[PDB]
C-alpha cells in the first residue's frame, strides 16, 4: 500500500511508451484510455477526485472521437499492433528492461534523488489539514469562476473561436 | 449400475433441459413455409411461449428452420450460415420443397430437398405444414434432444 | 407590431421548442435582477461559517465586536432565521 | 371515384389556441402518449394463445391431410 | 365487488383438480389449471374437457 | 461481512436482470397479444436459467479475421463496468460510498460504450464496424445532452453525492421542479441503455446483429447481462433522482421498498416503450439531441443556474 | 391474463429489495447498532480517528460518554 | 512524490519523443500529441495538489481545455488532409519542398 | 480499499465467467466455421477499409462541448461562494457564449451531415 502510487506511475509511463511507438491508432487510443484512467487514479491517490475524474471523462470523450476518425480515416487493411512487427515489439520489451535498468541506477548510485526505493511511500502526503471542511479540489476549479474571471473568459473564448475555426476548416 | 453412472445420466438430462428449453431459430426463410412460421411466431401459438425465440445472427442461433424453396443459387448462401452456426445446431426442413423439392422437383435451379446441402435433424411435411405442424416438430426436435445422451457416451467411451 | 405576433405566433406553433428556451433564457437574465431575496442568497453564503472565527486581542478602544458570542453586538442571523 | 389520403383542403389558419395546442403536441408527446396507452390496453387485454398440444387450433371436414387409402 | 368473485374463481380452479398432488401434476404437464366439463375418457387413457 | 455485503448485492442484481428478461418475454408478450414463456418452469421462470445454461455450454466463436485480444477483452469489460455501476447506488445507503458518484457513474459508462466500440471493431465485420459508428454517433448526442441535465440537477441538489439527493428529495420529488429535464433525462437514459426506439447498434432489421453480430454463446451471454444490467442501474439511478423514495432514520426497509416499487415501474415502462414505438433513424436521434434536447437544456441550465440565486434558496454543501 | 406477469414481477422485487435492505442491516451490524459513519470531510474522519483512538478497543463505533469522566 | 513525479517527466518525454520520430499515421502523431498532454495535467495536478494550491488549481483545467481545442484543430486539419489524398500520410504531406 | 476489492471482485466474476464459457463447451471449429458473417456470401473487401463519416464536425463540436461540460461542472460548488453577483454573471456568460456556438453552427450547417 506503499508502492501502490509508484506501480501506478510505472503503468502510466508503459502506456505512454506504447503510444509513443505508434501501434494502430485504435491501439493507439486504447493505450491513451488506460493511460487517462491510471492518471485518474495517480490524482485520487495524491488528493481530489475531481480533477482526476475530469480528465478521465475530457479523455474518454476525446478517444471516441478519436476512434471516430480513425475508422474513418486514418486505417490501413492490416492495422499494426505492438506484435505485429518484431522491431516494435523489441523496442516495448527494451524500453521496459530500460525503465526496470534507470530505477536500479537511481535506486542504487544516486541514493536520495529522484528515486528511494526504502523512501517510496514516505513522501506522497506531505500536509494535510487534519480538521477542516473545504478542502475538496472541485471548490479551486469553482473558484475560477469567481476568483480567476479571466481565466474563465480565456477559456471560453477559446472553446467558441474554436467552434468558428472548425467550421471554417471543414467548410471544404 | 455405478452411482457416477447415475451422476452422469442426470447431468445429460440438465443439459438437454437446458437446450431444449432453450431454442433460438435463425431469422431465415425463403417462402410460403416461413410465412407459416410466421404465422406460428404470431399470437396464436406463441413460440416463445415454447421459448422459441428468433435471432437474426447465425451466431446466436440454435436452430436452423429449412423454411421454402432451396434453389442453386441459394444453396451456397444457406450451407454458409448453416455452418457459421455454433456448434449444438440442429436442422428442421419444412415443407416439401425443403424436404424434398416439392412441386419443382424436376426443375433446373431447385436442389432437390435441402438434405443434400445440410443434414436435416427433422421433416416437416406440408405445402406448407400449417404453424401447428411445425409447432409440433419443433416440440418433436425438443423431445429427440432430450433423447441425446453425449455425456453418458463419454463416459462409456 | 401586427407581423411581429404574427411571427411569434408561427414560430410558437411550428418550432415551440426554440421559444420556450429563448423565454427561459430571458426569464433567468430577468429575473434576479428584480427578485427581492438575491441579496439574501449571497448574506447566506457569507452568513455560512466554514472557517473559524479567529478571536481579535481586544485593546480596550474597539467597542463594537462582542465579548461574549451570547451578547446583543454582532452580525445576528434572525434575518435569516424569520427567512 | 377516389379521396385524398394525405393532401390537405385549405388552411386552418393561425390562432393563439391552436399554435399552443400545437406546441403542446410536440413538447408533451400527445401521440406517443396515446400510442402507450394503445399497448397498456392490449396489456390488459386477454391473449389469443392456445395452450398447444393440449388444445388446437380449429379445422373443417375440408383439411388437407396426410394421404390415406380407404376401403369398403 | 367482483374482485373477490374473480378469487373465488381461482380458488376453486385451484381446489378442483383433486388435491394438492392433482393440482401439481396438471399445473406441471398442462400448464393450466382451468376446470372443466368431463366430456370424456378414451380407451388409452387421455380426458377430454 | 463486507464480501458477504458483496455477495448479497451482486448475486441478487444478477438474478433480477435474469428475470428482467422473463418479464419482457412476458409483458412484450401481454402487450402483443399472446402469452410469453410459462412452460420452462411454473409460470416459466426456469426459462432465463434454461437460456443461461444454454448459451455457457453452447461453442464460443473465434473467427479467423477477428483481433482475439480485443474480441475476448469487450464483454468482460462490459460486464465489470455494469456491475461497478450499480456498486455505489444508496437505497439508502450504498455499498462504495463516494462523493462524486455521478462522475463516477459518467466516467463508467463511457467506458462502457468503449466496451461495445471495442467489440464491433474487433469484430472484424462490415454489420460490426457499423453497429461501432451508430455508438459513437449516439454516445456523442446523448452524452453532452444527459451531462448538462445532470449538472442542472444536482445545481438545484447541492452536491455530487446520492444520500445528498435523499436528504433533498425528503420532503418532495424532484420530479415537480425538474420535469422537463426529467422527460430529457429519462430520453437521454433510453439512448444510453441502447432501449427501443434509440437502441440502434444491436439493430435487428438495419443490421442483423451489430456489433455483437460474430458474438455467440458466452461473451454474447456477457454483453446480454451487461445491458439488461444497465437498464435495471439506469432506471434505479432515475428513481434515485428525481421520483424521491421515502426516507425515515428509523427504518431504511421503507426507503427500500418504495425504491424497488419505482424501479420496477420504469423498467416496466421501459419494456412498454419498446412495445409501443418503432426504431429511430440515427441521424435523427443525433438531430434531435443537438436541435430540440440540447437548446432547452442550456435555458434550463441557466434557468436553475438563476433560481437559487434568486430565490436564496442555494443547497447546503453537506 | 396479465397477473401471470407478477411471479416474475415479485422475483424482481425481492431480488431488488434484498442489496438494500442487507446492505443497511450489514452496516448496523458490523458498526454496532448504530449507521457506518460518512466522513466526507476530513473534519468528520478525524472525528472518527479520534473516536477509534477514544475507545480503546481500536473500533471508532466504540462510544465511551459520561462513564469516562469523573 | 518525487519518484512519481520522475516517472511523469519520463512519460513526457516518450511522448514527445514519439512526437518528434514520425511514423507514417498523422493520427498516431496527434495521439502522441494528447499523451503529452496528459503528462502534463498529471503533473500539475499532482503539483497543485501536494502544495495546496486551490488558487491553481483552475490551471490543469484550462490546459485541457486549450489542448482539446488543439486537438479538434488537429482533427479538422486530419480531415482536410483525408480529403486530398485519401490517406493521413505525412509521406504524402511532402509537396512543398518545391 | 473496499472499493478496489469490489471492483477486483467484479473482474474476478467475469474473468470465470469468461474463461468457463471458453473452456466448458465442446470445441469443433472449421474454416468455414470461423469465417467472416456477410449474410451468407464472402464479403466483396475487408471491413478495415476507410469507412466514411458523416457527423465529423459534429464529432469536433462534441469535442468542444465536452469541455464546455466540464467547464461548466464545478457549479455546484461555485454556487456557495461570497461574490454570488460575479459567478452568476460569469456562468450566464458561458452558457450564452455556448448557444451562440450552437446557434452559429445551426445556421451554417455544420450540424447537418454531409451528402
Ligand atoms: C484478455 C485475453 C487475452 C488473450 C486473448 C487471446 O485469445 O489471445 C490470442 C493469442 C493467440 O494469438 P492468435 O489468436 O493465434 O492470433 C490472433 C490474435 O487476434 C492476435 O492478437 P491481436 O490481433 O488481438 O493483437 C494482440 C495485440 C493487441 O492486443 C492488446 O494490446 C491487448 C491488451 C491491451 C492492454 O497485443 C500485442 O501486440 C501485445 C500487447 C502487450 C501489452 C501492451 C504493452 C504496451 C502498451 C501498454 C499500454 C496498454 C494499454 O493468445
Ligand atoms: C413475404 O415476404 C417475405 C418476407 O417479408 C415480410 C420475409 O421477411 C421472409 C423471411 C421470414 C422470416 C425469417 C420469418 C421470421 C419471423 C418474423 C420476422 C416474425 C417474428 C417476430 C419477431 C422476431 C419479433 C420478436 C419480438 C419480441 C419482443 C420477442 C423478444 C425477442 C428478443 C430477441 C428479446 C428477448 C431476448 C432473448 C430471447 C434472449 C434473452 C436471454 C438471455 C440472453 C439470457 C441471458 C441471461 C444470463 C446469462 C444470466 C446468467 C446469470 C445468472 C446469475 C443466472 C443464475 C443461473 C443459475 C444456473 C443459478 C420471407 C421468406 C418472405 O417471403
Ligand atoms: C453461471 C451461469 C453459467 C452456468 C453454466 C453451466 C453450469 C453447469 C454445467 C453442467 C454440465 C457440465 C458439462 C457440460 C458439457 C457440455 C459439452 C458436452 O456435452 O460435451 C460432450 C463431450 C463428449 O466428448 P466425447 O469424448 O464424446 O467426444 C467429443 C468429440 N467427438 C464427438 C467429435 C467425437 O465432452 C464431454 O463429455 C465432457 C464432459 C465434461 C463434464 C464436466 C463436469
Ligand atoms: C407519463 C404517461 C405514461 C402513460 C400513461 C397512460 C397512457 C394513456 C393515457 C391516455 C391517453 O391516451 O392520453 C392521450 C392524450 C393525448 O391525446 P392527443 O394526442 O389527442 O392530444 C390532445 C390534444 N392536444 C394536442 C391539444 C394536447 O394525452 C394527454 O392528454 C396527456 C399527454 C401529455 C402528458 C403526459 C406526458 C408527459 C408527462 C411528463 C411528466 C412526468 C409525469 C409523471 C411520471 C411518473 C412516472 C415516471
Ligand atoms: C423520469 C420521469 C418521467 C419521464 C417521462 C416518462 C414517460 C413518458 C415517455 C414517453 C415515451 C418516449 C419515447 C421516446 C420518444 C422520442 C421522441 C421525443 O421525445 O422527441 C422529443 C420531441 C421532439 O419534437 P419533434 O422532433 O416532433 O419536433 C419537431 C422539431 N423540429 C422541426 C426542429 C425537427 O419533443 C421535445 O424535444 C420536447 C422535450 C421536452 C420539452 C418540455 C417542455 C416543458 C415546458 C417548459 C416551460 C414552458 C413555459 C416557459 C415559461 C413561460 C412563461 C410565460
Ligand atoms: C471443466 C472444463 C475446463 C477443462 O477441463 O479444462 C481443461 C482443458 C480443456 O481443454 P479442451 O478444450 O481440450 O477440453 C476438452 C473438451 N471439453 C470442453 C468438452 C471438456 O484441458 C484438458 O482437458 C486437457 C489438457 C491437458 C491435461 C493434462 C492433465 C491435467 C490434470
Ligand atoms: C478488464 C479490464 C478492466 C479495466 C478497467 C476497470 C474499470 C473499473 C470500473 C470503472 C472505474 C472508473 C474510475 C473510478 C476511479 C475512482 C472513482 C472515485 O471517485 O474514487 C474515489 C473513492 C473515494 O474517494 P471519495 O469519493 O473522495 O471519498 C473520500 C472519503 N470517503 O475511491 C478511492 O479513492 C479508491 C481508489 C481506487 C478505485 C479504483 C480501483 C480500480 C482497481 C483496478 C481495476 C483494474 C485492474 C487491472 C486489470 C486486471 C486484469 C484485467
Ligand atoms: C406491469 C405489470 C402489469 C400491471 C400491474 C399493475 C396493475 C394495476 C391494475 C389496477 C389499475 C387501476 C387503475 C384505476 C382503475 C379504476 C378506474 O376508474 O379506471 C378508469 C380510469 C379512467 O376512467 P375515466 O373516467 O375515463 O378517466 C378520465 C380521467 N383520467 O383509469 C385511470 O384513471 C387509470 C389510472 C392509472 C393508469 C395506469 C394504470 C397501469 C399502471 C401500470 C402500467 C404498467 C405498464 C407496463
Ligand atoms: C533514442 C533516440 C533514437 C531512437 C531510434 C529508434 C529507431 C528509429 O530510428 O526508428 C525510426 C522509426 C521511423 O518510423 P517507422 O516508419 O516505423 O520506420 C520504419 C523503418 N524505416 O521511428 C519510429 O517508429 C518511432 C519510434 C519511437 C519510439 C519511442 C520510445 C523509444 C523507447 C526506447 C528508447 C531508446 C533506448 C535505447 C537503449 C540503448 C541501450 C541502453
Ligand atoms: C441569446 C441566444 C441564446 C438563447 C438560448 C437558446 C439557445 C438556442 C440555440 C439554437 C438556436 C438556433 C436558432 C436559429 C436556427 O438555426 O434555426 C434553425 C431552424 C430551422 O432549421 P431546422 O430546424 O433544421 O429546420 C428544418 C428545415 N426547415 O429555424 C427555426 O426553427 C426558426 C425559429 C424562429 C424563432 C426563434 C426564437 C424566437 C423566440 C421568441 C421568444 C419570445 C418570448
Ligand atoms: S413446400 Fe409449398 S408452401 Fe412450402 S415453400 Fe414450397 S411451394 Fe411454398
Amino acid at each position: 500500500m506503499n508502492n501502490y502510487i509508484f506501480v501506478l506511475s510505472s503503468l502510466f509511463l508503459v502506456g505512454c511508451l506504447g503510444l509513443a511507438l505508434k501501434p494502430s491508432p485504435i491501439y493507439g487510443g486504447l493505450g491513451l484510455i488506460v493511460s487517462g484512467f491510471v492518471g485518474c487514479l495517480m490524482v485520487l491517490g495524491f488528493g481530489g477526485s475531481f480533477l482526476g475524474l475530469m480528465v478521465f471523462l475530457i479523455y474518454l470523450g476525446g478517444m471516441l472521437v478519436v476512434f471516430g476518425y480513425t475508422t474513418a480515416m486514418a486505417t490501413e487493411e492490416y492495422p499494426e499492433t505492438w506484435g505485429s512487427n518484431w522491431l516494435i515489439l523489441g523496442f516495448l520489451v527494451l524500453g521496459v528492461i530500460m525503465e526496470v535498468f534507470l530505477i536500479c541506477v537511481l535506486n542504487y548510485y544516486d541514493e536520495v534523488g529522484v528515486i528511494n526505493l526504502d523512501g517510496l511511500g514516505d513522501w506522497l502526503m506531505y500536509e494535510v489539514d487534519d480538521v477542516g471542511v473545504m478542502l475538496e479540489g472541485g471548490i479551486g476549479v469553482a473558484a475560477m469562476y469567481s476568483c480567476a474571471t479571466w481565466m474563465m473568459v480565456v477559456a471560453g473564448w477559446s472553446l467558441f473561436a474554436g467552434i468558428f475555426i472548425i467550421i471554417e476548416i471543414t467548410r471544404d | 449400475r455405478s452411482r457416477a453412472e447415475y451422476v452422469v445420466t442426470k447431468l445429460d438430462d440438465l443439459i438437454n433441459w437446458a437446450r431444449r428449453s432453450s431454442l433460438w431459430p435463425m431469422t431465415f426463410g425463403l417462402a410460403c413455409c416461413a410465412v407459416e412460421m410466421m404465422h406460428m411466431a404470431a399470437p396464436r401459438y406463441d413460440m416463445d411461449r415454447f421459448g422459441v425465440v428468433f435471432r437474426a445472427s447465425p451466431r446466436q442461433a440454435d436452430v436452423m428452420i429449412v423454411a421454402g424453396t432451396l434453389t442453386n443459387k441459394m444453396a451456397p448462401a444457406l450451407r454458409k450460415v448453416y455452418d457459421q452456426m455454433p456448434e449444438p445446431r440442429y436442422v428442421v426442413s419444412m415443407g416439401s420443397c425443403a424436404n424434398g423439392g416439392g412441386y419443382y422437383h424436376y426443375s433446373y435451379s431447385v436442389v432437390r430437398g435441402c438434405d443434400r446441402i445440410v443434414p436435416v435433424d427433422i421433416y416437416v411435411p406440408g405445402c406448407p405444414p400449417t404453424a401447428e405442424a411445425l409447432l409440433y416438430g419443433i416440440l418433436q426436435l425438443q423431445r429427440k434432444i432430450k433423447r441425446e445422451q453425449k455425456l453418458k457416451i463419454w463416459y462409456r467411451r | 407590431a401586427g407581423r411581429i405576433s404574427a411571427f411569434l405566433k408561427n414560430a410558437w406553433a411550428k418550432e415551440p421548442v426554440l421559444v420556450v428556451s429563448f423565454s427561459v433564457w430571458g426569464l433567468a437574465i430577468i429575473m434576479p435582477m428584480i427578485s427581492p431575496y438575491t441579496k439574501y442568497a449571497s448574506m447566506i453564503n457569507k452568513a455560512t461559517p466554514y472557517n473559524y472565527p479567529v478571536p481579535v486581542r481586544d485593546d480596550g478602544n474597539m467597542p463594537d465586536v462582542p465579548s461574549h458570542p451570547q451578547d446583543p453586538l454582532g452580525p445576528s442571523l434572525d434575518w435569516l432565521k424569520n427567512l | 371515384t377516389y379521396k385524398y389520403v394525405n393532401k390537405k383542403e385549405q388552411e386552418s389558419e393561425v390562432d393563439m389556441k391552436s399554435a399552443t395546442d400545437n406546441a403542446a403536441r410536440i413538447l408533451m408527446w400527445t401521440e406517443l402518449i396515446r400510442g402507450l396507452g394503445m399497448t397498456l390496453s392490449y396489456l390488459f387485454r386477454e391473449p389469443a394463445t392456445i395452450n398447444y398440444p393440449f388444445e388446437k387450433g380449429p379445422l373443417s371436414p375440408r383439411f388437407r391431410g396426410e394421404h390415406a387409402l380407404r376401403r369398403y | 365487488m367482483e374482485l373477490v368473485e374473480v378469487l373465488k374463481r381461482g380458488v376453486q380452479q385451484v381446489t378442483g383438480h383433486g388435491g394438492l398432488r392433482g393440482l401439481l401434476r396438471v399445473f406441471f404437464r398442462a400448464n393450466d389449471i382451468r376446470i372443466g366439463t368431463l366430456v370424456g375418457e378414451d380407451k388409452y387413457g387421455n380426458k377430454y374437457y | 461481512m463486507f464480501f458477504i455485503n458483496i455477495l448479497t448485492l451482486l448475486v441478487p442484481i444478477l438474478i433480477a436482470m435474469a428475470f428482467l428478461t422473463l418479464v419482457e418475454r412476458k409483458i412484450l408478450g401481454y402487450m402483443q397479444l399472446r402469452k410469453g414463456p410459462n412452460i420452462v418452469g411454473p409460470y416459466g421462470i426456469l426459462q432465463p436459467f434454461a437460456d443461461a445454461m444454454k448459451l455457457f455450454m453452447k461453442e464460443p466463436m473465434r473467427p479467423l479475421t477477428t483481433s482475439m485480444s480485443l474480441f475476448i477483452i469487450a464483454p468482460t469489460l462490459s460486464l465489470t463496468l455494469a456491475l461497478s455501476l450499480w456498486v455505489p447506488l444508496p437505497m439508502p445507503h450504498p455499498l462504495i460510498n463516494l462523493n462524486l458518484g455521478i462522475l463516477f457513474i459518467l466516467a463508467t459508462s463511457s467506458l462502457s460504450v468503449y466496451s461495445i466500440l471495442w467489440s464491433g471493431w474487433a469484430s472484424n465485420s462490415k454489420y460490426s464496424l457499423f453497429g461501432a459508428l451508430r455508438a459513437v454517433a449516439q454516445t456523442i448526442s446523448y452524452e453532452v445532452t444527459m451531462a448538462i441535465i445532470l449538472l442542472s440537477v444536482l445545481l438545484m441538489n447541492g452536491s455530487y453525492s446520492l444520500q445528498t439527493l435523499i436528504t433533498t428529495q425528503e420532503h418532495m420529488w424532484l420530479l415537480l421542479p425538474a420535469w422537463p429535464m426529467a422527460m430529457m433525462w429519462f430520453i437521454s437514459t433510453l439512448a444510453e441503455t441502447n432501449r427501443a426506439p434509440f437502441d440502434l447498434t444491436e439493430g435487428e432489421s438495419e443490421l442483423v446483429s451489430g456489433f455483437n453480430v460474430e458474438y455467440a454463446a458466452g461473451p454474447f451471454a456477457l454483453f446480454f447481462m451487461a445491458e439488461y444490467t444497465n437498464i435495471i442501474l439506469m432506471n434505479a439511478l432515475t428513481t434515485i433522482i428525481f421520483l424521491g423514495p421515502l426516507y425515515y432514520i428509523n427504518l431504511p426497509e421503507l426507503y427500500s421498498t418504495n425504491f424497488m416499487m419505482e424501479a420496477l415501474l420504469l423498467s416496466s415502462t421501459f419494456l412498454w416503450i419498446r412495445a409501443s414505438y418503432p426504431r429511430f433513424r440515427y441521424d435523427q436521434l443525433m438531430h434531435l439531441l443537438w436541435k430540440n434536447f440540447l437548446p432547452l437544456t442550456l435555458a434550463l441550465c441557466m434557468w436553475h443556474i438563476s433560481l437559487p440565486i434568486f430565490t436564496a434558496g442555494v443547497p447546503p454543501y453537506m | 391474463m396479465w397477473f401471470e406477469i407478477l411471479p416474475g414481477l415479485a422475483i424482481m422485487g425481492v431480488c431488488l429489495v434484498i442489496p438494500g435492505v442487507s446492505t443497511a442491516y450489514i452496516h448496523k451490524f458490523t458498526n454496532g447498532g448504530k449507521e457506518k459513519r460518512v466522513a466526507r470531510v476530513q473534519y468528520q474522519w478525524y472525528l472518527m480517528e479520534r473516536d477509534r483512538r477514544i475507545s480503546g478497543v481500536n473500533r471508532y463505533y466504540v462510544s465511551k460518554g459520561l462513564e469516562n469522566i469523573d | 512524490m518525487p519518484s512519481t513525479f520522475f516517472n511523469l517527466t519520463m512519460a513526457f518525454s516518450l511522448s514527445l519523443l514519439g512526437t518528434l520520430m514520425f511514423r507514417s499515421h498523422l493520427m498516431s502523431t496527434l495521439l502522441c500529441l494528447e499523451g503529452m498532454v496528459l503528462s502534463l495535467f498529471i503533473m500539475t495536478s499532482v503539483t497543485s495538489l501536494n502544495s495546496n494550491s486551490m488558487s491553481s488549481m483552475p490551471i490543469p483545467i484550462t490546459i485541457l481545455v486549450f489542448a482539446a481545442c488543439e486537438a479538434a484543430v488537429g482533427l479538422a486539419l486530419l480531415v482536410k488532409v483525408s480529403n486530398t489524398y485519401g490517406t493521413d500520410y505525412v509521406q504524402n504531406l511532402n509537396l512543398l519542398q518545391c | 480499499m473496499n472499493l478496489y476489492t469490489v471492483i477486483f471482485i467484479n473482474i474476478l466474476l467475469s474473468l470465470t465467467l469468461i474463461l468457463v464459457a471458453f473452456w466448458l463447451p465442446q470445441m469443433n471449429l472449421y474454416s468455414e466455421k470461423a469465417n467472416p458473417y456477410e449474410c451468407g456470401f464472402d464479403p466483396t473487401s475487408s471491413a478495415r477499409l476507410p469507412f466514411s463519416m458523416k457527423f465529423f464536425l459534429v464529432a469536433i463540436t462534441f469535442l468542444l462541448f465536452d469541455l464546455e461540460i466540464a467547464l461548466l461542472l464545478p457549479l455546484p460548488w461555485a454556487i456557495q461562494t461570497i461574490k454570488t453577483s460575479t459567478m452568476m454573471i460569469m456562468a450566464f456568460i458561458l452558457v450564452t457564449i455556448l448557444s451562440l456556438g450552437l446557434a452559429y453552427e445551426w445556421t451554417q450547417k455544420g450540424l447537418e451531415w454531409t451528402e
